[PDB]
């Protein structure tokens, strides 16, 4: 078990991270957040009528419209592959209570009996190729920061400034204060250079939930939420308890005694944690030129826009496989950091910056309400930190973490299963080199796209494909994984990014095609998580800025999905039935709102000149800034407000810094 | 039917055809049928071929009209 | 032509008996009666005249219509069959692109001299050419064509940095091919369907990165050019290998459709479920025209065993991975009766009234143009020789061709 | 040659939709409600005629005014059928006893008669008492 | 100049199959085509007589043999 | 009156289209009905029918279309 460290709240090393003000001490001593979303302005989550409407929406529809997914997980019909129902819940108020993460998952990893390094010792050297790779040419650019971005932990400050501040001295003497870590001396870098430090838990907050309509007496069960304790947590699944919070919205007709129209739960209380960012410059420094290199280098697999991006590279396949992964973050091997410091170093990376990884990488953290009586238990030693705690949100680069090793398996699995004469071919570390790049750039029968767990797969004529369709079957079975990694089954319902693949009868890569979820679209419109906080003369602090947007940009948008008209068709005549009104002309009017809003907020964009200098995908991106923070990188948004949302930072502070960083 | 056709023995066959068998159709009798005019008339107005001259726009007609189908 | 007669033709033009395209001879001529019906339909198109230059030209590098090349050449050269070729193109390709030191030598030919790669400076003191012959200074082909190729190669990664001033062009002629016969043959055009990727996988990927590294603007580069292109052309020529064996996989997928042909029994070879109609080995019962392979198959070799079989594979894959659907070849591909639409027919004949005279032909050219040159080669190597028409005579001979093309109306001429 | 042939219509789900909007196909699908279909048991030199009043074989209580029953189609097709077809039976068999002519045959339609009647008479019983002509009987 | 005389032996007529002819040695495999296209009822003409309807026939060749000019 | 409403309601539904634009909306309720089996289906008068009935695809869309934004 070995309990991290359980430190009251209140500590120095609380203190020396929060700027110990307003929302740094608050923080500190903050309660348990709750709250009705003002899901439109002027409209909470709460509105009974509007629950009445998700009544109508959810059943009626489902009703009218039952998914069209087939055996092999792989998609027709409709290309519905969800219940409406997942709508359905107090959207504005979690479910609680809420777990607590552990510390050390490497017995859970035992229990999934995730591998404790390589399978082969060749693929030992698979491992040091990718990061061989992700190691490897390098081109720095610039560095660039979320404007408006809190720097949470350390400080909470909402200044660009502070974010610079600390991002600079980092740059000065990360090499000294790495050393520190390296001397051990946490404590002085973070509290000088304040580097490092902890994580504090926040939430995502899954909209939905596997809602299920009983056919025999319409009991609306969705999917129970088993959730750690603290002791499940300190003992790193040893001790504890694995649970579900209470779904029920009646105790908030307790509490709040808000009234409970049927089905409505609350949704799901994920947490994501925040954390200090001066580690997290070298982080974007390199991995987004890095991503902008895989991207180059590759893209391919990596690439990430249209559907068309992905279709394209998709339709030529012969055989295609969606891919489905277990528990992102929590199982993300710490040998794993270890085969990456060691070739980090070995490649000449600076010792002192890989410190301040696994200083991050393993960084203590902290736990605020996570229920009412609950929490605010200070978590982990930043003197002897050991944290086995998963990919931790704090770290952007996590994606790359998940987009490897998820890549790794796949491709493995592919040799395993698949190609494993062909493997051959790959003689050594070099032979990993050309290979690798080849198959990034895909001149390979096995194949896939990748994006952190999201992910799909593909082949073709030539000797390898019949294991293809083996390990197939025997995925889809799932009846044993043959990861040592990863639980990774097949997505019965799978799709990536929402680019819902679809088939038709011959169910072929070349059959049908990728959709915009169209779901996922009334998700947007009333399922997504966060209200804006109105009362702020700017948008840029607020959760979600123009939603009218998504509005218009509908059919540019979902309009991907077939039966798109239809829904709209459903959405307006449900409203007529909700409020008995246009929610046609009221969002239209949102929309027009959005742009008058926008329009003091942008100069160059002269007036309301009209929304022409923005992509339909940036457009999903201001309807939508949010996922910029969990799926769009940031160079995709076009530069206008893409400095609207963002702020440079020197190319050259960063450049030499890099240079230290980088072997030269 | 079909059954009753080795009833009744022996062998004609030059003398005396042949024989319709064939038809008993469900359809003519169903188009009909749902207007409630009873084919079953119209049939025999198919036997001799020409319409009875039952002189009514929902009358004669109709037969006809399924004459035709 | 000839003659034969039509009841005694077994005893006569016996090879030419289909029973003799088996092993047939027996006191039996071949036949009896059996089974299972379906017009074998959709035959590969038509191969004759159409005629024409290529342009090898440009470095940017199309490896399909070398592969059409390859197998012109091979057909046309002094060593068959293409199979043997494409080996003798992959010791090449060791040899070269696979033998590092070369390229040293070869960006020493380019910019080298010393500090390579001269920093930022351009400099392309070269044609193509210049860099062919270089490399014929290296090892010899039987077969250039690659050679040339190569070279190609070392435009298409060569172009992004400013060594774009050689470009001049490079052209060759087809070469008629026929109906198109044999499955041997058809070996050639699957190992050349690998030559499709066996190449391309050098052909392509490649490097828009590093300008020349940059490295503002780009860039100095020692063999660090040579080091780059090589060991990533060796790297290309990792990831190529087609794996899969030539006369097996044609083997195979012949097996399958000629015993789903077989009215005898099929036994545990069978029509079945992803076995078959994977949506396009159905497409081959629709292309059931390339019957004859079989026959060829069994008397060439004999029993046909999939040996690589499995039953999951193939279907999979290899019937996917078929030549004609990778297009390469006069392997060409059509309907029916066109390639019969140069059928003549003329039953003649009289009273009995089948027999004595039924005819046969083919309606056909005289573009009474035809041309003659002189062999013009601005330096010795090989054959690359310029050459111009010499219309004087070329023309009035043509034109003394004119009224002969009146003569001798082959259609007209078969009345007689 | 034998017929392919699978074609076979279904109802329209009807209430699901006019719980909410009328049709207009109606009138036309009638009142609609027969039928008092007495029948005597002549029990020696005796009648004893009975009848009964169509809604209680369904056990519904009482008298239904307004209910309406559509005119399913189809099957008066089959059914029409089915019995002039044994009409062209009856005939066929008993001109044939009529003269045909030569015992050996006779009886095998005389025979053959008693079966076909036998048929049907067995599968009548399943078009009653088995649901809901139980009901009828007791 | 075996694949020109099938190609055209495919009209008149798509008459097709033939069996495996094993004979007495060996079976890996022997199977061609046949054709009965159609004729005129008199066949000085080919070894194989079956003039009946029309030949079936064992070789391409006898095909265009009885074939239309 | 209609003998046959029908248009009847259409004619309505016309006035919904153009008054859908402005605050009348209001009304929004739902109308249904049944279809009818045809026949083969049979005679060129039927065609007649069918091809004055095309007319009224652009006979009555007009009306039913342009409209007013
Ligand atoms: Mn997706």
């Amino acid at each position: 078990p070995r309990r991290a460290p359980a430190f009251p709240l209140s500590d120095i090393k609380a203190q020396m991270l929060f700027a110990n003000n307003i929302k740094a001490q608050q923080a500190s001593k903050r309660s348990f957040k709750e709250g009705a979303i003002e899901t439109y302005e002027g409209l909470l989550s709460v509105d009974p009528r509007f629950l009445s409407f998700k009544n109508e929406l959810s059943r009626y529809l489902t009703d009218h419209f039952p998914a069209n997914v087939d055996e092999y997980g792989r998609v027709y019909g409709n290309g519905v592959r969800t219940n409406f129902f997942g709508m359905r819940h107090m959207n504005g108020f979690p479910m609680i209570p809420a777990t607590w993460p552990l510390a050390s998952n490497l017995k859970k990893r035992a229990d999934a009996d995730l591998a404790d390094g390589p399978v082969s010792e060749r693929d030992n050297l698979l491992f040091r190729a990718a990061v061989r790779l992700m190691f490897s040419d390098l081109e720095p650019v610039p560095l660039k920061i979320r404007k408006g971005s809190s720097t949470c932990i350390p400080y909470f400050s909402n200044d660009m400034g502070t974010k610079i501040e600390i991002a600079e001295r980092a740059l000065e003497k990360a090499e000294e204060a790495g050393n520190l870590m390296l001397q051990g001396k946490f404590d002085d870098a973070y509290q000088l250079h304040q580097m490092g430090g902890a994580y504090y838990v926040v939430y995502r907050a899954q909209s939905t939930d596997a809602i299920t309509l009983d056919p025999k007496t319409g009991k609306f069960v969705s999917k129970d939420r088993m959730v750690a304790d603290f002791e499940y947590a300190v003992t790193g699944g040893e001790q504890g308890s694995l649970f579900a919070a209470s779904k029920d919205a009646s105790r908030l007709k307790e509490q709040y005694g808000i009234d409970v129209p049927d089905g409505f739960f609350c949704e799901r209380r994920r947490t994501a944690m925040g954390g200090p960012f001066a580690l997290n410059a070298p982080i974007m420094a390199v991995a987004q030129p890095v991503r902008n290199k895989i991207y180059s280098k590759y893209a391919y697999t990596f690439h990430h826009t249209t559907r068309l991006n992905k279709e394209e590279k998709v339709k030529e396949w012969s055989l295609c496989v969606a891919t489905d992964v277990s528990d992102h973050d929590t199982f993300w091997p710490g040998w794993l950091r270890d085969l990456i410091c060691d070739e980090l170093l070995n490649m000449g990376y600076a010792p002192w910056w890989v410190k301040l990884f696994e200083t991050s990488l393993k960084l203590p953290v902290y736990v605020g309400a996570p229920a009412p009586e609950q929490g605010h238990t200070l978590l982990g030693d930043p003197s002897n930190p050991d944290l086995e705690v998963g990919l931790s949100s704090g770290q952007g680069a996590t994606d790359l973490m998940g987009t490897l090793l998820m890549s790794i398996t796949y491709l493995v699995m592919q040799l395993d299963h698949t190609a494993p004469h062909l493997n051959s071919r790959i003689k050594d570390m070099p032979s990993a080199c050309r290979f690798l790049d080849s198959y990034w750039q895909g001149h390979e029968e096995i194949r896939q796209i990748s994006k952190s767990d999201d992910a799909m797969l593909g082949w073709t004529k030539g000797r390898a494909l019949v294991g293809g369709h083996r390990l197939f079957e025997m995925l889809k079975e799932g009846k044993v994984n043959p990861s040592p990694y990863m639980k990774i089954s097949y997505e019965h319902g799978g799709a990536f990014l929402g680019d819902i693949l679809l088939y038709d009868s011959r169910r072929e890569p070349g059959s049908a095609i990728f959709v915009g979820n169209i779901n996922s679209m009334l998700n947007n419109q009333f399922s997504p998580e966060y209200g804006v906080q109105s009362g702020v003369r700017d948008r840029s602090k607020r959760k979600r800025p123009f939603p009218g947007l998504a509005w218009a940009s509908m059919k540019d948008t979902y309009g991907a999905c077939p039966i798109y008209s239809d829904v709209l068709e459903a959405i307006e005549r449900c409203w007529w039935n909700a409020f008995g009104e246009s929610y046609r002309a009221y969002r239209e009017d949102m929309l027009k709102r959005d742009t008058l809003e926008l329009s003091r907020y942008v100069a160059s964009m002269a007036r309301q000149a009209g929304l022409a200098e923005l992509t339909p995908i940036d457009l999903e991106v201001l309807a939508d800034p949010n996922k910029l923070q969990y799926k769009w990188t940031e160079a995709d948004v076009s530069a206008n407000i893409h400095e609207v949302l963002m702020h440079g930072v020197s190319v050259e502070k960063t450049e030499r810094f890099l240079r230290s960083v980088m072997p030269r | 039917r079909t059954a009753v056709y080795e009833a009744v023995s022996q062998r004609g066959t030059v003398n005396s055809n042949g024989a319709e068998m064939t038809l008993g159709f469900p359809s003519v009798v169903e188009r009909d049928y749902a207007l409630d005019r009873d084919p079953m008339v119209a049939i025999a107005a198919l036997r001799t071929g020409i319409v009875d001259e039952s002189l009514e726009a929902r009358a004669s007609n109709d037969l006809k009209r399924s004459m035709f189908n | 032509g000839f003659n034969l007669k039509v009841k005694d033709l077994n005893g006569s033009a016996r090879g030419l008996t289909q029973a003799f395209a088996i092993g047939e001879l027996k006191n039996q001529l071949s036949v009896g009666a059996l089974q299972l019906p379906l017009q074998f339909t959709r035959t590969f198109s038509a191969s004759m005249t159409s005629e024409l230059l290529w342009e090898v030209g440009k470095g940017n590098i199309d490896p399909v219509m070398y592969a059409r090349l390859f197998f012109q050449y091979a057909q046309a050269g002094g060593a068959l069959s293409v199979d043997e070729l494409v080996n003798q193109f992959t010791e090449y390709h060791q040899s070269t692109a696979c033998n590092p030191e070369i390229w040293r030598k070869l960006t020493a030919y380019i910019t080298g001299s010393s500090n390579r790669a001269i920093k930022a400076d351009a400099v392309g003191k070269v044609p193509p050419t210049a860099i062919l012959e270089q490399l014929r200074t290296l090892a010899p082909s039987e077969h250039e064509l690659f050679h040339h190729i190569t070279t190609d190669f070392v435009c298409h990664v060569l172009s992004p940095l400013g060594f774009i001033l050689p470009d001049a062009a490079y052209v060759y002629r087809v070469g008629r091919t026929a109906t198109y016969p044999n499955f041997y043959a058809l070996v050639d055009c699957v190992r050349a369907s690998d030559l499709r990727r066996m190449l391309t996988a050098l052909s392509s990927v490649d490097s828009k990165m590093l300008q020349a590294t940059f490295k503002a603007k780009g860039a100095l580069a020692p063999a660090l050019i040579s080091q780059h292109l090589a060991n990533a052309a060796t790297t290309a020529f990792e990831r190529s290998r087609g794996n899969f064996d030539a006369n097996a996989v044609v083997s195979s997928v012949l097996t399958i459709l000629g015993r789903l042909w077989s009215p005898s029994t099929p036994k545990e070879l069978d029509p079945s479920a992803r076995l078959r109609n994977t949506n396009g080995i159905d497409q081959l019962r629709s292309n059931l025209a390339l019957f004859i392979a079989y026959q060829d198959m069994v008397k060439q070799r004999g029993r046909a065993e999939v040996i690589f079989s499995d039953e999951e594979l193939s279907s999979t894959i290899i019937p996917w991975f078929i030549e004609a659907m990778s297009e390469v070849s006069p392997f060409k591909l059509r309907p029916i009766n066109e390639t019969t639409s140069y059928i003549g027919q003329t039953s003649a004949i009289d009273h009995m009234g089948q027999p004595s005279h039924v005819v046969v032909y083919e309606d056909w050219q005289f573009a009474k143009e035809i041309t003659a040159f002189t062999p013009v080669k601005l330096a010795n190597n090989s054959n690359q020789r310029f050459l111009d028409v010499e219309p004087g005579i070329s023309d009035r001979m043509s034109a003394t061709l004119a009224p002969i093309g009146n003569t001798f109306a082959v259609s007209a001429f078969v009345k007689n | 040659i034998q017929p392919s042939e699978v074609l076979q219509a279904k109802v329209l789900d009807l209430a699901n939709h006019t719980t909410s909007i009328h049709i207009w196909p109606w009138h036309e699908a009638s009142t609609e409600f027969a039928y008092e279909d007495a029948y005597s048991v002549t029990i020696r030199n005796k009648r004893y005629t009975a009848e009964v009043k169509e809604f209680e074989l369904l056990g519904l209580g009482q008298r239904r005014e307004r209910v309406r029953i559509l005119k399913p189609t189809v099957a008066h097709a089959i059914i029409q059928m089915w019995y002039s077809w044994f009409v062209e039976d009856d005939r066929t068999l008993a001109a044939a006893r009529r003269t045909s002519r030569d015992d050996a045959e006779k009886l095998a339609i005389d025979g053959r008669r008693m079966q076909n009647a036998v048929t049907l008479l067995r599968k009548i019983e399943m078009i009653g008492t088995t649901g809901i002509g139980a009901s009828a009987v007791h | 100049y075996y694949a020109a005389v099938m190609h055209y032996a495919v009209a008149h007529n798509p008459e097709v199959v033939v069996s495996e002819h094993q004979g007495v040695a060996a079976e890996q495999g022997s199977l061609y085509l046949v054709w009965n296209v159609r004729t005129e009822l008199r066949i000085p003409v080919g070894y194989n007589a079956i003039e009946g309807g029309s030949i079936r026939t064992p070789e391409p060749l006898e095909a265009i043999a009885y074939n239309k000019p």
